């Protein structure tokens, strides 16, 4: 287990080129600019390909192109720049290319503070595209998580060859300090590669497979040729129009992912016996929370408890429900108008306090004593 | 490539566009009615005996109807200005077969 | 390649279907007749095209084929293409597409020097979108979107490309494939950054409300539109109004690719140091 | 309801143009009428449908009814192989020999009329383009839904006059015509 | 009053004309075509200026600058289209330049069925943008509704000084038969222009307002000279990164909208008296509910409901909270796989039977008493 | 115009605010200076900026002031132009903008020909974002994306705005204000789309590593880099290299506004029919 | 916890810079440190701060708590004003009179000094931009948080060694002057 | 414009980007060490009665700091190859006013 210190984008860089990320494009953007100038350098030294295009269409379109043939790739944004890529990646969610998108979140709306830290783009990317469309997102909440959570999003993306994204936090992304990762063995152990089809003949069956599991791609040059497109396809890849198969592909497409539903999202349950409130957030707030419970073991006589989702979406809505069902008070802390509450007010059919700041700085947890006090 | 011909056409294809009766030297073909199809006018052959090698047809057949026997199993026939007058002639009538090329059923 | 054109592409989708004669089929066979002249294997070739009327091409080709969204193909060929810098990758894209929507793509493509194969099927207008206006469109036609008169300028692709940079600019039109067919295969053995830009027809949108509705009448006037490069250059300045050159424009020769020189990036950025 | 008609073709031909002008026809004439048009992504080509529902009170669906179909008309095989599962037993249908073969089958279920619009549009009259007000001009003694007098003023305001003459003259060919295909 | 003989999309453009519009702009995509091409034709009746772009960003970003002058102008798109206008649609909530954007909607996601119809962009439009944001979405579902919710959205968007979305829809908008209008008088004279601070001395305030009231914006080339950006500005538009204000900001924008809910959503309930099961849905599909009540009704043992919302962001909650405590049998009927299904289960606190298609086929309301039958 | 800079400026945002010595205070009084030279009144003038290093420019100057987006500034210019085709609009923006992002509005700009006054502030870099690689920025050079020496070729703002069609082309520096100042006069007083290619310095971010980390010294090599008209024309084909022609480059005298030609729609169109 | 410190300057100082090299020295030591850095959207000219916090356990947030931290270096007057109001009541401030002037409440309630960092960097040194090695040398004497040679370690391994010697140098200047400002 | 000043600097607008000493003809203006600011230089006017009507200096300083008189009521120098000899030999001297300038404060 080697210990290292450095930064949370210097941490987030090293674990993609880590699990075997081989291609890089993307545009420079404050404030998600320095896992940009840490791949420049990286991956000349594996012999990967780095490239920064004219914008974020072509930087996200490119990095597509490269996954596309079977080369691992990531690309990396903040705030706008992630909202000139929803045009691609719902592409990236109709043909199954695999795709790791990490967003550090800062001050919405447009350009505003661009130099702050806000938790704004939670229901942006629960629903980003037009059309139907299942999400995956992931929220590292400390500087030991930027790695074992990139590691997560790669194998994530690899088994179900769909985008995932990564939000990061400015906070965690400048924060400075200590930490420890898994060894090299056990990273290089725990990698997952997309599946390939060796059999005889040719593929001719990419999109030919059961109704809870993805699609198979090989890659390109290779023997097996198939036609890839956006539009509703068949077995092969041609486009149609028929209605059976155009209700069944979106059907497949949701179930291969609300399948894997025990193994795709987990969270982090803290002081939940004998507890009579919880203070369920998620991301970078999470490290004022634990901050303020390790104090309020002064003289309370009430225990708090603490549940942290680690994948916001899909939401754990069969756990929030029990968690909502077995105890009275529930506190939510974001840093914004609350959007994610909607959700988990959605969940256990209940009404729950909130606190939220959006003026673009941190909760100095000392407020959330203030709040516990009630 | 059927033995005996030289150039022939496929009739489950062609659409009519007029292009490839348009660019022959020797004015060959001609689009005949033919009203059981949508379009109503469908390309024939009306003199393969001048068919010259200028493959030029099947280079401007955007539908992949029309075909040329190759120079080796097939000898083409030599240009003459009654080829030229003819397919000016055929050429001049909005690229329609002329009423006395039906006198044998060319 | 020749009369046995079924072996290069996919039987289960073949008659064409674009509209019943446009100039595309002719595109597709000068594509095949150079592409199989060179003696390329068709297991080392990706044809990636856009959305669009001429995004066809892609559905019957037999091999690596990819159809993208609206003016990002050369995005998506780049990709490919430094993905696995060893193989051929081909372009293919209308007026609509990366010269009117996507021309930043294809600008910073020509500057780069990236080993593409862009080819412009050139109609003038929206063909699939009922007839709306084109940078293209020359002025003072009938446009669903201007029904008065276009007075948007013209766009020149090959002056555009040869500003941006680009290694190897040629023009033909489908008017005649042989010339085509020669200067695609000149252009294909290049080992940089090859615009093609290809004169099309469109008499169903363009020719019914601009009195050229037959093939014939708007094949005429393009051809009128043509002349060969050496007597364009014979021309007076005055008089070379609404012509075009044709044939191989420029044809550079020392230019460094640019995964050649990313190689050598690699090679002395940390083997070793 | 009162009338319930399914035109189709081949994109590009103009049959199908002669559907709002029925549906204006019957407006005006104090009912309501509704046209919701099929078409594919291909221009030309394509097989293309016209539904038009014709009714006294209002009309809130503006899609039809499977096996509710009154009407049909087609002109083309493709369109014809798709869209005749809709029409209800014994129905009105009406088509063309030049270009449409049914079957045996479907003859035992309907009540099918050979009659070559395209041929009697393109031959006779001396425009081909006219063909449309040559196929509504038979529907107006097929469902008997609307007065002549009315479809004549809605195709002289909806037509440039340069051609309306001879167009109103077609209308009358196809009238006669009409008048030859009720041989029982 | 007055009666015509038309379409949606004209109807849509001409409503557009006479409440005062004068710029419009786009680029033109299939099935939203018609509107532009209406539109080309019928502004320079009026003096007004039409222009297309070569992409829909510059197509929205001409018609934000237009009406960042003191005009009113308007756009339109249609699915992937407005993917591409997010970035921007931001920056009009932020700088409060109002809007009116008009979207056909059609089969999502990325091309697929680029001629069917499909209501896939609603949890879209919910929050489209990054950061926080506050969507005011109409959504028009007759003959007679597609001029009257246009005048309206041209009216809450003049007042509110917000981008407003207007949902149409490919079935309306294709649909032709005979509508009835408002006369030309009333029609005048229920426009609402945007106030403007004509005073004595200079604007010297022109974010200066109440914490419950737009910002006034005079037009330029008059003699106030104020500056317009996307970042936090303070009371006469200069950038600022203090809290207070940044805070406040948001907290206005939000508080404008919200506070004036009893004018912003109508919503139209039918046959609510003693009714065991309610239909409630919304758009073109209640063109199938309004017709299958009244063959269920023929013969039957019990009476249904309707209760179809005319506007649909931000929901009104209020009304629904008593609906589904009033009644037992509840039922959505949507044309997507319950993307507003989860607004009704998270306001009632409750769960109801859902009824979707999203094979880009419509409802075919025989399916809707089949399935009333349970 | 004179000693009297604080009639056109927002005194209380002055002093500057930019690092200690850009050049980008030369090019503001110098569009103080053309603008009263002129006789325009301030009420008339509109000022519209990107955001990036040089958009500061529109917080400045004390008149009806935008800040757009990232490479929309030519669009909002488009619309606020149109709206009101009676006063003047000027485009303040960098490299990284309309040149790198933004370069299919600038080209369709140029091609349509609208009223506007384009200003390109040119550093090479982008500046504000510490140091990344522009379109414009020449091989060899060290930036933070290419710590190896920059590969990626470069783009000729003055030919590619030729070769789209603008109306008026022109390229000054910091280095002579006076000259500058007299082609701001003779651009802004033209009426079509002028382009003026500034060349400013960027020695905090681009000279510090490439040892011209003092303001003189990156003055010195732009004086270098800089030559005549008259001269350029006069060398050799191999002296050309990385050589710029300054003055005004295209001043054509005949295009018709493309608000002037929409003018004529309305006027013959809908004038009564 | 042991310590929170706070260096604050002008954009284009480097003062800063002799930040992190304490974090890693205390790191190195055996304890956690975390350094977190204020910037505004300006690239020279601005007021800049760090803030550094240093236990002997794990540190869990991230960013100090207002009106407890302990020490503040300060070489400018525009961040000086913004940046003091979190000082704990008799916290250490160090100051350089030349550019820094502080308010008789600020004397009366902090244990201020004066040393003129930047000057004792271009005149006593020779080389500027070590005038961070001078800057740390001074927080090591007056905080005594880190052991000597842990940080002269450090600080030797994290800079070119073309210039190692003099950075040594530099060093032992500060500490010097350090040992002049305690004449209370 | 004060009376008989044919340049002055404002010390409080000044930064020390050197570019308006290094555009002087006559020699007058030369960098003088100000440990009170943060660059630590400010620019001073060493002899006025040698200035010239060359605005340049003006003309290139960004920060507006430095001002110089108006024709219309100021007399301005001539031209002397001493002067020019002096903003060689300043030029030379890193754009700072050299030791004998410190004659008299000048
Ligand atoms: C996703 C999507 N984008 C765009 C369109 C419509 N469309 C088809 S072609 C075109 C313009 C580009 O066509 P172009 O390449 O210029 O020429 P074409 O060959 O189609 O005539 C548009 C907007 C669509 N139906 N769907
Ligand atoms: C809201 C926002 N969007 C995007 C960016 C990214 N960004 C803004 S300016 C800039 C650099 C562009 O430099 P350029 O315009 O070429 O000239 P410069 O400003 O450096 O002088 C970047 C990457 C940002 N900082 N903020
Ligand atoms: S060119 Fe081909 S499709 Fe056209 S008429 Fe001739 S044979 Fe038929
Ligand atoms: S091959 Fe030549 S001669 Fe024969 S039909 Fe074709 S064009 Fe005529
Ligand atoms: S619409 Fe035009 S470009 Fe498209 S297939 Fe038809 S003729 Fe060709
Ligand atoms: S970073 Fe460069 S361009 Fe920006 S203000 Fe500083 S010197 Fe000027
Ligand atoms: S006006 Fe001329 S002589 Fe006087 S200080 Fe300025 S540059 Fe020197
Ligand atoms: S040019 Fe101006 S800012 Fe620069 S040193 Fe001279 S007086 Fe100061
Ligand atoms: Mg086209």
């Amino acid at each position: 287990m080697r210990e290292i210190i450095s930064d949370g984008n210097e941490l987030v860089a090293k674990a993609a080129i880590e699990v075997g990320c081989r291609f890089f494009g993307g545009y420079p953007i404050t404030p998600s600019s320095d896992i940009m100038h840490a791949m420049s350098v990286a991956l000349p030294k594996c012999g990967g390909h780095f490239i920064q295009m004219e914008d974020e269409i072509s930087g996200i379109s490119v990095s597509l192109g490269a996954s596309m043939s079977g080369t691992k790739s990531m690309t990396a944004s903040s705030g706008p720049g992630i909202s000139l890529k929803v045009e691609q990646i719902g592409y990236s969610f109709m043909a199954e290319i695999p795709l790791v998108i990490a967003d550090v979140m800062r001050s919405g709306p447009s350009t505003g503070m661009p130099t702050r830290v806000a938790q704004g783009d939670v229901n942006f990317l629960k629903h980003p595209i037009h059309g139907d469309f299942k999400a995956v997102a992931l929220a590292p909440a400390s500087l030991e998580e930027a790695y074992t959570e990139t590691v997560r999003a790669f194998n994530l993306a690899e088994m179900l060859m769909t985008p995932v994204f990564l939000l990061m936090d400015e906070t965690v992304g400048h924060m400075y300090g200590k930490v420890q990762i898994p060894d090299l063995e056990e990273v290089q152990k725990m990698t997952i590669n997309r599946k390939e089809f060796v059999g005889d003949k040719k593929d001719y069956k990419p999109y030919g497979v059961a109704q809870d599991e993805p699609a198979v791609l090989n890659p390109f040059f290779k023997g097996y040729r198939y036609h890839v497109s956006g539009l509703h396809h068949g077995p092969i890849g041609f486009p149609t129009e028929d209605a059976k198969i155009g209700g069944d592909l979106i059907d497949r497409l949701f179930h291969k992912i609300e399948s894997k539903q025990d193994i795709i999202n987990e969270n982090e349950e803290m002081d939940l016996e004998g507890a009579e409130i919880v203070i369920i957030a998620y991301g970078s707030v999470s490290l004022a929370v634990k901050e303020a419970l390790k104090d309020y073991h002064k003289e309370s006589k009430q225990k708090v408890g603490f549940f942290r989702p680690k994948t916001l979406w899909p939401s754990p809505a069969k756990r929030l429900k029990e968690i909502g069902d077995k105890y009275e008070k529930i506190l939510v802390i974001e840093l914004n108008k609350g959007q994610y509450l909607e959700e988990i007010e959605r969940a256990m059919q209940r009404k729950v306090h909130f606190f939220g700041q959006a003026n673009g700085r941190t909760i100095s947890p000392k407020q959330i004593i203030a709040k516990l006090k009630e | 490539t059927p033995d005996g011909v030289a150039v022939w056409v496929n009739e489950d294809r062609c659409k009519g566009c007029d292009i490839c009766v348009s660019v022959c030297p020797a004015g060959v073909l001609g689009m005949g009615i033919e009203k059981e199809r949508v379009l109503g006018k469908v390309a024939k052959v009306a003199y393969p005996e001048s068919c010259i090698g200028c493959v030029q047809c099947e280079l401007h057949c955007p539908d992949f109807a029309i075909y040329v026997a190759d120079r080796k199993d097939f000898k083409f026939a030599k240009v003459s200005k009654e080829a030229q007058e003819r397919s000016e002639k055929v050429k001049a009538n909005k690229y329609m077969l002329l009423e006395e090329t039906i006198l044998e059923g060319r | 390649m020749a009369f046995n054109y079924d072996e290069y592409l996919r039987v289960d989708k073949i008659p064409t279907l674009w509209c019943w004669g446009c100039g595309d089929g002719v595109i597709l066979k000068s594509i095949i007749r150079t592409i199989d002249a060179l003696g390329w294997k068709m297991d080392d070739v990706c044809l990636v095209s856009g959305i669009g009327c001429s995004g066809r091409m892609s559905s019957y080709v037999n091999c690596n084929t990819v159809h993208t969204t609206h003016g990002r193909a050369v995005a998506y060929a780049t990709g490919i293409k430094m993905a696995n810098p060893s193989k051929h990758v081909i372009v293919v894209s209308g007026d609509g597409d990366g010269f009117a929507i996507g021309g930043n793509h294809t600008m910073h493509a020509c500057r780069r020097n990236i080993d593409l194969n862009f080819i412009l099927v050139n109609n003038f207008i929206y063909g699939l979108t009922n007839s709306q206006t084109s940078p293209t469109t020359p002025n003072g036609m009938w446009t669903v979107t201007a029904q008065w008169g276009n007075i948007d300028n013209q766009f020149d692709p090959c002056a555009l490309t040869t500003a941006a940079g680009a290694s190897f600019v040629a023009r033909e039109s489908v008017l005649d494939p042989q010339k085509l067919e020669k200067v695609l295969k000149e252009g294909f053995s290049h080992k940089g950054f090859s615009f093609f830009d290809v004169h099309s027809n469109c008499h169903i949108n363009l020719g019914r409300k601009n009195k050229m509705g037959e093939a014939s009448q708007m094949l005429k006037w393009m051809e009128s539109r043509l002349v060969s490069k050496r007597q364009f250059e014979a021309m007076s300045p005055e008089e070379r109004v609404d012509k075009f050159p044709t044939g191989v424009l420029r044809h550079d020769t020392d230019r460094k690719e640019y995964c050649e020189a990313y190689q050598e990036i690699i090679e002395k950025a940390q083997g070793k140091q | 309801m009162e009338a319930q008609l399914r035109f189709t073709g081949v994109g590009g031909q103009g049959v199908l143009l002669a559907g709002e002008i029925l549906a204006e026809a019957k407006i005006v004439s104090g009912g309501y009428g509704t046209k919701t048009s099929t078409y594919t992504s291909q221009v030309r080509g394509g097989p293309t449908k016209v539904d038009i529902l014709l009714d006294k009170d209002e009309i809130i669906f503006p899609y039809a009814k499977e096996g509710e179909i009154d009407f049909m008309l087609s002109v083309a095989q493709i369109s014809y192989n798709q869209f005749k599962s809709d029409i209800k037993q014994g129905g009105i249908v009406v088509i063309d020999p030049n270009l449409v073969t049914p079957t045996k089958e479907d003859e035992e279920k309907y009540q099918i009329y050979k009659i070559p619009i395209i041929s009697i549009a393109k031959d006779e009259v001396g425009n081909i383009i006219t063909q449309s007000v040559v196929a509504l001009a038979i529907t107006v003694e097929l469902t008997k839904c609307v007065e002549e007098n009315i479809v004549l003023d809605t195709m002289l305001k909806k037509v440039p006059a340069k051609v309306a003459d001879t167009n109103k003259k077609a209308f009358e060919i196809g009238k006669k015509h009409a008048l030859e295909a009720l041989k029982v």
